């Protein structure tokens, strides 16, 4: 958690079970075959990934089978787990809200986003709801900066975002279905609000401007 | 013929290539001020208090990595030298504890020694430090890690000369942590050299505990008889009593290591 | 002739046609935009006469730092030992307040392939590492469907585009790390190690991604290759400045009223850029307080220096800052500015990968007196000692990201050094 | 047929947990063979 050492609890010590699916190991093995031969140890970030994936959370277990399936040694494993910060090595909630709270968001308001998620969900930033269903954090620039205020939601971002919007798409969560992604606010991706400043005549064909000699 | 000339504060000296910046200075018998760099060790680079001028240019080298170059002038006491490790002194020492007293490394601590001759005399840092958890790694070694400069040489160490990966960094900036994250005992027939290795009173002999300050202890030079390398070791007695045994550098036998049955 | 004000960037000019993702941007969409279009007559021309393009268009990278490409590639231009040979694409894009990098992967993911192949060609390479950000994972599969239309058609892998040339790409995902974009901690995470940056030498060039030559370009500028082998590095070059050629894309974020993605040609007024595409600033030019011009880590700057000033690497340097990655950051008078900074320590001090002591101690300890100085409680000496720090930090770390984080407090500490005095003053007389 | 007014990047809204891995594995039979370092690992 919080915390970068680790202590063994009846919910996540060596023998706490954790294995690979048959489909995710064939996954493992296109993954480990992108990089030179003698260099497998290149695949620790994507097959730890897939670890989280298929179980949702990376017990000590499976950093122990992680390090035994590319053949490094453990600690290098528990390196990188605590090294990068999308890797939960606490369980998390089945939807993972992260709120951008750098500068650029900040600037358009995101307090009050975080704000209004607090206030729907009765929980803090940190914390999982009873239901085990949410569980908040704040995040550095999630690189949607011209659409903020803006939240991650396991792999889908949500953008343009006021306090109405946001309590639309936890309803949603709530009700079993996932929300649509992308800007909330009427524009569809990074243009500007209120009709394209460029990029609105039809744009030109193959070989124009071509140079010579080609 | 394959020698270079380049100039320690002026003076030529003829290196072979490869040589690093630091290496060129010892010629001269100048050490360059380190923390990280261990001669038998990994070059690590990430201490920074080996930083130093090279004339005419404007950003200053790592001296224990930097190879140096044909015609290279290395000013080893420059002002812009003297206020690089002042600097990184003084970063150092902001969140080190104040434990000398207290702290078995008092009397021959490299910190505290290099504080002295190229660190400032007092203290602009007024917030609180970090504090962070002891880790148990066996009954040889003790750790208090508050007061680990994150030189990594242990972990290069168990990596390198001892052949174990047990040891590494845990976390990110200000709390990136050395440790073994699980709990485990760092037990290796060579485990006690990462006492001599580290640079402060993270890692301390468990045995020789509060027993002695290093000014007071007699240095009898002597050899090992706990197996048959005969390895080179010091015996520290105060008052006619043995204290600790500690390694003596010989290249032909055992470098500047010991094993733990000798220490 | 040499025409002095730049701008006005008309729609046949940019390169990123399909920045707006209003076009297929799939393999059928990209060809009709001229995407793959003589790839294998730019292949066969070789190596060199595609590294003099690059020369001739005076490209610069488009990450953050801006050395000359074409001199930057040409570092691969020399016979191959034993190793391979990589080129290693960054699309790490963690730059608070840069996007650009995000639109091109998911909107023109085909102008990336074929970047990748044109310059893994010019540097030798056999394949390309395309690292994206993990949290860019609707990106990154976008990027994925279009890199298997290349290979179904011939245009990477065996024999590439019919030209011989035997070419891959790879996509590999990071973990959350902004310092990973740092293009030798790059290196050690597709390693797989923790994303700490090397020192230098060696470079990347002599011993790169798993020890073997490699060049770590920015998205951008590889997206750009193809499109300057085809219509010329004269044509580029005619675009900014001297010295600060072409388009460039610029995301305006902050208080303005319209934040949007934009490609404009560079050596633009700073002004002008957010008036005609941004919609202006939020209450007006009279409501601007002060401007980031390129992204977290380039030093503000205040009303009066963005009044004149042009938007390309030389013109921002004269004015104690830089491009950056154009990342134009917008403060309105109503803004706290020691807070907004102030996140941006916090932000500094969250990345720092804790390698070394300036960066590891330094940000941690600027973190805590710009906390500090948000609340006032602290005294005017303790300026000049901040001042201090953040040159002890800069010049003295392993990598950029510790600059990076000096830069934002002294641009603070130069242009708005009676705000900080102004607060303490008034913390010390409401407690006293 | 030049409509420049919908958003043609729909796509992604239909991706899942695997859709990455998957197209990874996809372009599996596609690559070249590995470049080797003569040896099972450094560690070897
Ligand atoms: C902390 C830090 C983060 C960086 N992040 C990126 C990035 O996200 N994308 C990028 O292209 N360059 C980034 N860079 C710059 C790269 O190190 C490198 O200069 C760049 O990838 C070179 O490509 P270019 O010459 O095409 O610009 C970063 C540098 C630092 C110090
Ligand atoms: S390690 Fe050195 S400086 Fe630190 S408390 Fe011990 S004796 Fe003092
Ligand atoms: S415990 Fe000692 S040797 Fe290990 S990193 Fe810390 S200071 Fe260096
Ligand atoms: S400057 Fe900071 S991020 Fe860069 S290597 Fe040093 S500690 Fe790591
Ligand atoms: S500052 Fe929030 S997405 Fe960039
Ligand atoms: S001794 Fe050179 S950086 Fe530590
Ligand atoms: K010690």
């Amino acid at each position: 958690g919080a915390l970068f050492v680790h202590r063994d609890t009846p919910e996540n010590n060596p023998e706490t079970p954790f294995d690979f699916t048959p489909e995710n190991y064939k996954r493992i093995e296109a993954i480990v075959k992108n990089y030179p031969e003698g260099h497998k140890a290149a695949a620790v970030l994507p097959v730890l990934d897939l670890a989280q994936r298929q179980n949702g959370w990376l017990p000590i277990s499976a950093m122990n089978k992680v390090a035994e399936i590319l053949q490094v040694p453990p600690m290098r494993v528990y390196e990188v787990a605590t090294f990068y910060t999308m890797y939960n090595r606490k369980p998390v909630g089945k939807y993972h809200i992260q709120v951008c709270t750098t500068t650029p968001c900040m600037l358009r308001n995101s307090d009050s986003i975080l704000e209004a998620i607090q206030k729907k969900l009765g929980i803090k930033v940190g914390e999982t709801t009873p239901d085990k269903l949410f569980t908040l954090i704040e995040v550095e620039c999630l690189g949607a900066c011209v659409n903020a205020p803006m939240v991650q939601i396991n792999d889908n971002y949500y953008e343009d975002l006021t306090p109405k919007d946001i309590e639309e798409i936890i309803d949603e969560l709530k009700a079993g279905k996932i929300p649509k992604p992308g800007p909330r606010s009427g524009r569809f991706s990074c243009e500007p609000a209120g009709g394209l400043t460029s990029l609105t005549e039809p744009p030109k064909g193959p070989g124009f401007g071509v140079q010579a000699g080609l | 013929s394959n020698l270079i000339e380049v100039f320690v504060d002026g003076q030529s000296v003829m290196v072979e290539p490869g040589t690093t910046v630091l290496q060129a200075c010892e010629k001269v018998g100048m050490q360059i001020p380190r923390f990280c760099y261990h001669e038998r060790l990994s070059v690590a680079g990430n201490c920074r208090m080996c930083l130093v001028e090279i004339e005419k240019a404007p950003k200053v080298v790592a001296a224990c990595a930097m190879p140096v170059m044909k015609g290279w002038n290395i000013l080893t006491n420059s002002e812009k030298t003297k206020k690089a490790r002042e600097g990184v002194m003084e970063f150092l020492l902001a969140n080190h504890p104040l434990d000398c007293p207290i702290c078995d490394q008092g009397g021959e601590c490299d910190l505290q020694d290099q504080s002295m001759m190229f660190g400032s005399d007092r203290s602009r840092f007024l917030e609180g430090k970090r504090a962070v958890e002891d880790k148990n790694i066996g009954p040889l070694v003790k750790t208090i890690m508050t007061r680990c400069i994150q030189c990594t040489r242990c972990i290069r160490f168990a990596s390198e000369i001892a052949g174990v990966d047990d040891l590494g960094t845990t976390g990110r900036g200000n709390d990136m942590q050395v440790g073994t994250y699980i709990e485990k005992m760092f037990m290796s027939e060579l485990s006690g050299n990462i006492i001599d290795i580290c640079p402060v009173g993270a890692l301390t002999s468990k045995p020789y505990a509060f027993t002695a300050r290093p000014w007071e202890t007699r240095k009898t030079e002597s050899i090992d008889v706990m197996d048959a390398v005969g390895s080179n070791i010091v015996v520290s007695t105060r008052t006619g009593e043995v204290m600790r045994i500690l390694p003596r550098m010989h290249e032909d036998i055992n470098e500047e290591w010991i094993s733990d049955k000798t220490r | 002739p040499k025409k002095t004000s730049f701008g006005s960037l008309k729609d046949e000019d940019r390169i990123f046609t399909n920045l707006y993702g209003r076009h297929d941007w799939r393999l059928k969409g990209a060809q009709s935009r001229g995407d793959w279009y003589k790839t294998k007559e730019i292949l066969l021309k070789g190596p060199d006469w595609i590294l003099g393009e690059v020369k001739t268009s005076g490209l610069r990278g488009r990450g953050g730092a801006g050395f000359p490409t074409g001199l930057k590639w040409s570092f691969m231009n020399k016979p191959s030992d034993g190793r391979p040979k990589y080129l290693v694409v960054n699309a790490d894009e963690g730059e608070p307040g840069t996007c650009k990098d995000r639109e091109i992967i998911r909107h023109d993911p085909h102008k990336l392939v074929e970047g990748c192949l044109v310059g893994g060609r010019a540097m030798g390479a056999r394949a390309a590492y395309i690292y994206i950000r993990g949290e860019f994972y609707n990106e990154a599969s976008n990027l994925q469907v279009a890199i298997r239309e290349a290979y179904e058609a011939g245009l990477i892998g065996k024999n590439a585009c019919g030209s011989g040339y035997d070419f891959d790409v790879f996509v590999v995902r990071g973990a959350g790390a902004y310092i990973c974009g740092e293009e030798t901690a790059l290196i050690e995470s597709i390693e797989g190690k923790q994303g700490k940056p090397r020192l230098k030498p060696p470079f990347p060039a002599d011993v790169g991604v798993f020890g073997c030559p490699t060049t770590v370009a920015n998205v951008e500028t590889v997206a750009v290759s193809p499109t300057i082998c085809r219509r010329g590095g004269a044509w580029f070059a005619s675009f900014g400045r001297e010295r600060n050629s072409g388009t460039k894309l610029f995301n305006i974020s902050g208080h303005v009223n319209n934040p949007c993605t934009v490609e404009e040609e560079m050596s633009v007024p700073l002004k002008e850029l957010i008036e005609k595409h941004a919609g202006g600033v939020t209450g007006g030019w009279d409501n601007l307080l002060a401007v980031i011009p390129g992204g977290s880590s380039t030093p503000l700057i205040p009303k009066s220096v963005c009044e004149t000033v042009l938007m390309d690497f030389d013109a921002l340097i004269q004015a104690q800052t830089g491009l950056g990655t154009a990342a134009v950051i917008v403060m309105d008078r109503s803004t706290d500015i020691v807070k907004a900074i102030a996140r941006l320590i916090e932000f500094y001090k969250h990345e720092s990968c804790g390698q070394c002591t300036p960066c590891r101690e330094g940000v941690d300890w600027m973190n805590k007196v710009m906390a500090r100085f948000v609340r006032g409680d602290a005294r005017p000496a303790e300026i000049d000692s901040l001042w201090e720090i953040s040159k002890q930090i800069e010049g003295h770390t392993i990598c950029a990201l510790g600059d990076g984080a000096a830069w934002p407090v002294q641009g603070l500490i130069r242009h708005f050094r009676p705000e900080l005095e102004e607060r303490m003053q008034q913390f010390a007389q409401q407690h006293q | 047929p030049f409509d420049n007014t919908t958003y043609k990047n729909l796509q992604h809204h239909d991706y899942s947990t695997y859709t990455f891995l998957d197209l990874n594995l996809d372009l599996s039979k596609f690559r070249m063979p590995q470049p080797s370092s003569g040896r099972e690992s450094p560690r070897h």
